[PDB]
């Protein structure tokens, strides 16, 4: 049942990196763009 | 992230930024 | 058998977290670069 | 990530960045 | 007892991809107030 | 990174940057 709940937690673990990463993508892409567009 | 991090290790012995940090 | 299996998966979720922090890494140095050559 | 994501759900219950999402 | 090994392999695996991507945020949050500031 | 990740491949089958990558 822990190897179970272990898992079930490292999943919210990983969906909240995903999230962080696509916010770090979204922002390191726009601020590629500001430089190009300067 | 540190809620989560906490249960885990826990277990295995026996949105926005502060947000995130926090779960 | 549903345990292994959710691991197996969970280390691929890892290696593509992997790979975008790594893209991310490159592409925040290239920018940090490109403002010090500025 | 999606894909890996439905997959586990379902176990625990019972490159580009497009493909990468899809992943 | 390979599950639990995994899982605990996997942990620090997890808190390796947290650190990259706190540092990632950092340093595009810098990068953007710089541009702000600019 | 690199060595939890072959670590975890022989389980399942049986700080700077270049260190993040080695572990």
């Amino acid at each position: 049942n822990n190897l179970l709940r272990a898992i079930e937690a490292q999943q919210h673990l990983l969906q909240l990196t995903v999230w962080g990463i696509k916010q770090l993508q979204a922002r390191i892409l726009a601020v590629e763009r500001y430089l190009k567009d300067q | 992230x540190n809620n989560y991090t906490s249960l885990i290790h826990s277990l295995i012995e026996e949105m926005t930024w502060m947000e995130w940090d926090r779960e």
